[PDB]
């Protein structure tokens, strides 16, 4: 058995406890549920517009981390490049199932005013690893899925709240081959799409500009199953 | 007058309020009503009997397939094979470059829900006298494949959950589907335009063959109609895969940009005579790249003479469209006229060597 | 248990409908089929001049339309699109008289605006070896949608309830039409703010499901006949009768 | 009869009822009422601006969805051409008789900064399927009608709520053809008219910006009599 202990050979006096920095901080560290909903950089983007009801952008929407994108070799995401994954999928690479919610909190840039539509597609699977990231019928608008436009001449930032619309016990969450053909149902909470509307001749002063995007967890997120860490890299050895 | 001096809250505006956001949330809006505790009220002879209820639009039967069942038909023939889903498809012949399809009442209140889940009841209504005798089997083999779908008879039917009939003197039944599938609620057949098949088939087999009387009919025609059952229950709420048949037209997609139509002859300061799609300056119509010159094919804006060519080039700045060599060949400004616009985004793309 | 003793009265128990002075027999059981439930008076809400139901006279049944369905009618084929509160006052006129010369209209002719619930049944005569199926549907103002062309077929009307008329049992379809409408009169003439399209509840129509099959000996012809109660009426607007207009 | 059950001959067992997605994910959808209220795209318009009160666009308030502008051949409203019709007109199909209220919140573009009136006239009627559609004395502001100014500059968003003036017991819901002359002031709620407040010098700069305009029917919406659905089209095998 693993954590089996056979013979004790304790040298140790009792240690205080602090709570895990309560005696210290006034706050708590045990449950690493709570630290999973400090939000964390989910996916950044450039915009390069190449119709009003256009999707700018789709992501697929999931704890798992997105497939990373660095970028070319001229300019990379220097914080992609440098600071590999951060915390949700530091954590999420600890377990095998998934059962929750997901928060967003989309940071768009200033210099655009025109107002933003936001959609939700629980229907739309995820086909693998590869090209699960973000993406500038499917391309447009469409009707009866949940939606939410934020103004961007109040305030440039939309804050979600995608629901866990799974037909599953729970979901995949390490790196997903494509194994089986219904199993890509087994991943994403849905697939979110971003489309501004702005006309044409408005839609050159929004190119090129960072639309940054974060996540949490909020609530209701379970990881199940324990499984152990994979190999990590250090990365203070990184050149 | 007190100074409230204690400081106040911190807070971040946003737009708008919540769209798919429904039921336990009281909503503010901007009334137009001249009351603000008004609303709207049903009066005793306005009585809604039919509260609006996915139990309630299920629970109907919709006639969706119709079987020819014929004397000559062997103890193997099929009837019908199809798929033990809401989405039961049955075609309408017409001419139209898009047919139309009937669907069941389950089916279409279905067809606005990503997962459905639960029994289906076929009811089959055989129109047949008192004295015809038939036995047919109505099956049921759960997951069935593509390739899988042929190699079917009675025999590997009788395998799986299979019902006989015996139609002696009644001429009617409901055959409850039962939901057998790995996965608790099933996803949608058709989807948005972007195909999962059902999780189970129908079948329907002739296992005694019909026996009329001298004195009747040869041939016995069955209604197969298709409800929601009694535990039927569909969940998530997405795009339809359905449209209606009230605007059949549709619309396959060298012409102007998206937001600069309608456009009319004018001038610009930079440039003679130059399409426009705004009073105010620099509001020029731009045009795509052409991978030439240009001849409409029907729409063109009035100037003093109506403009059927254009010759689409980069302005120094986007593709001006012009209705010392250049110079020369140029249509000068008192053909403008009185500027009437061109009706929508009508071009011509005529290639010389 | 299925004990039959046939004789000089038949096997059979017969049952009725009596109303006023029209009794009308059955040897079937109805197909009742009720889109509606049955609805509350408005004429508190909408009339000060004397409204008075007619019992004696207007609940009577009155036919108003058989016809010969013979087997050659193909598989979706319209056999009657009665709109009732107007085929009611046609037949009449099919009759080639005028709607004071019977008795169950002449409220019509001199009263201006109708309200009130109708039965219908559709009896049918079919022989027991013939096979074949109608249905009775009620559609709430046809004239009204523009798209029901592309829906007037047995796949659009058995969604809706409906009453079923099996040509083998030789069923009869009792058929309950409350009234609903848009405004809770019908006017019966010429009337201030619409003449087009006069008292016009809906549309009472029967497509053939499956048609006549038999034999080559068989009997080919099967009438049918409509008839029409016109139980919880009420009318107001007592008016000349030089004011009513032949319907269309 | 319809819904008879002659000889039932089940085969099934006692399935689990999960209350319609409520065991699963927290949440009803038995009925259809409060999906009715989800906000669907409406109408959607180019500003062709060809005084202070003049009307810049007016349409026909009805939840029976509009008569369907795809547009052009050239440029499709791409989800008018493509997603047709959404959820509300799907279930209105469903239906012949409405009673209700409905919302609007009329999104508008970032670039124009005008105050912004709207008005709510249940005077005008709907003569017939054609023209009931969004349109750019009618044509001007009027006293006495419902109204109300939203500023552009704080929120360029004007939420509504149409309420039931009509002298009906409920209204038709189908495609309706002008039948009778009376019967045309049964379908609508009314006439809302949008016009903006811009100067001539300032109203070339709002030409060709999109606004787009939702609807929902908002607790008091009882559709009556069950109709059949009519037929549909299938939107996969759209090309
Ligand atoms: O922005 C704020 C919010 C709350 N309070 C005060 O803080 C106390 C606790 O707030 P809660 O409880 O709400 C109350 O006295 C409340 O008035 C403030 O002074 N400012």
């Amino acid at each position: 058995e693993e954590s089996r202990n056979t013979t004790v050979l304790d040298t140790t006096t009792t240690l205080q406890s602090s709570g895990f920095g309560r005696a210290f901080f006034g706050e708590a560290f045990n449950d690493l549920k709570t630290l999973m909903r400090r939000y964390q950089l989910y996916g950044q983007l450039l915009l390069s517009v190449t119709d009003i009801d256009h999707c700018m952008f789709t992501f697929p929407c999931l704890p798992q981390g997105l497939a990373l994108d660095i970028g070319s070799a001229g300019s990379p995401h220097e914080i992609f490049n440098r600071c590999r994954d951060g915390i949700i999928p530091l954590i999420a690479s600890g377990y095998r199932f998934y059962r929750g919610d997901l928060r967003y909190k989309i940071v768009f840039p200033s210099n655009v005013n025109s107002n933003i539509w936001v959609q939700h597609r629980p229907d739309r699977r995820l086909e693998g690893w590869s090209a699960a990231k973000i993406v500038n019928g499917q391309g447009v608008y469409n009707h009866g899925y949940a939606s939410h436009i934020q103004i961007t001449r109040v305030n440039n930032v939309i804050e979600l709240e995608v629901p866990f619309y799974n037909a599953t016990c729970y979901n995949y969450l390490q790196a997903f081959n494509a194994s089986s053909a219904a199993s890509s149902y087994a991943v994403s909470l849905g697939e979110i799409s971003v489309g501004f509307q702005a006309t044409s001749d408005d839609i050159a002063s929004i190119v090129n500009k960072p639309v940054t995007i974060y996540y949490s967890i909020g609530d209701g997120m379970q990881f199940s199953q324990w499984v152990g860490y994979q190999p990590m890299m250090i990365l203070d050895q990184l050149p | 007058n007190p100074s409230y001096q204690q400081s106040p809250r911190h807070f971040v505006p946003t737009g708008m309020h919540s769209l798919a956001l429904g039921t336990n949330l009281v909503e503010p809006l901007h009334a137009l009503r001249l009351d603000a505790a008004g609303t709207t009220q049903h009066p005793v002879g306005c009585a809604p009997d039919e509260d609006m209820t996915v139990s309630s639009i299920a629970s109907r039967y919709g006639l969706i397939r119709r079987v020819q069942w014929k004397k000559d038909h062997a103890k193997g023939s099929l009837l019908l094979q199809l798929d033990a889903d809401p989405f039961v498809e049955q075609r309408i012949e017409g001419t139209n470059p898009i047919s139309l399809y009937w669907f069941a009442p389950v089916g279409v209140v279905s067809s606005m829900f990503m997962q459905w889940r639960g029994s289906l009841e076929y009811r089959f209504d055989i129109i047949a006298s008192q004295f015809h005798t038939g036995r047919l089997i109505v099956g049921y083999v759960p997951g069935l494949t593509a390739s899988l779908q042929l190699q079917m008879d009675y025999m590997k039917l009788k395998s799986s959950s299979y019902v006989v009939f015996d139609l002696q003197e009644s001429n009617s039944f409901t055959f409850e589907v039962p939901y057998v599938s790995y996965r608790p609620w099933w996803v949608r057949k058709y989807g948005g335009n972007y195909s999962t098949d059902a999780p189970s088939t129908l079948f329907m087999y002739v296992q005694v063959p019909l026996i009329p009387m001298e004195a009747v009919s040869d041939t016995i025609d069955i209604n197969v109609y298709v409800r929601g059952g009694s535990s039927f229950e569909v969940c998530v709420p997405v795009q339809p895969s359905l449209g209606l048949n009230w605007n059949t037209d549709f619309i396959l997609r060298y012409r102007a940009k998206t937001g600069y139509a309608p456009y009319y002859a004018g001038v610009w300061h930079s440039f003679s005579l130059v399409f426009r799609w705004g009073s105010a300056s620099d509001q020029i119509a731009q045009w795509p790249t052409i991978s030439a010159f240009l001849r409409i094919k029907d729409q063109a804006a009035v100037g003093t003479q109506p403009w059927r060519t254009m010759v689409v080039w980069p302005s120094g700045h986007y593709n001006i469209g012009i209705p010392e060599k250049a110079k020369q060949l140029f249509v000068p400004a008192n053909q403008q006229g009185p500027g009437k616009v061109s009706n929508g985004n009508p071009w011509e793309v005529m290639r010389a060597p | 248990m299925d004990n039959p003793n046939p004789g000089p009265d038949g096997e059979g128990e017969v049952e009725l409908e009596k109303d006023s002075n029209v009794v009308l027999t059955t040897q079937r059981d109805p197909s009742t089929s009720i889109p509606a439930p049955v609805s509350v008076k408005w004429s508190r809400w909408t009339s000060n001049d004397v409204v008075d139901d007619y019992a004696t006279i207007t609940s009577r049944w009155y036919q108003i339309a058989e016809f010969v369905w013979s087997k050659d009618d193909p598989f979706d084929k319209e056999l009657a699109r009665l709109i009732l509160p107007r085929a009611l006052l046609s037949s009449i006129e099919a009759n080639s008289d005028a709607i004071c010369d019977v008795p169950n209209t002449i409220p019509f002719k001199v009263h201006a605006y109708w309200r009130g619930d109708m039965e219908v049944r559709v009896q049918i005569n079919s022989n027991k070896f013939q096979v074949g199926q109608l249905q009775a549907t009620w559609y709430y103002s046809d004239h009204e949608n523009l798209n029901i062309s592309s829906k007037r077929s047995v796949y659009g009307f058995s969604q809706m309830d409906h009453a079923l008329i099996s040509a083998s049992a030789s069923n009869e379809a009792k058929l309950v039409i409350p009234f609903k409408h848009v405004y809770p009169f019908l006017p019966t003439r010429i009337v201030p703010d619409w003449t087009t399209g006069i008292l016009d509840m809906g549309a009472l129509n029967i497509r053939v499901i499956a048609p006549l099959r038999m034999s080559a000996t068989g009997p080919t012809t099967c009438n049918v006949v409509v008839f029409i109660k016109l139980n919880n009426s009420e009318f107001t607007g007592t008016s000349s009768g030089k004011f009513y207009a032949s319907q269309i």
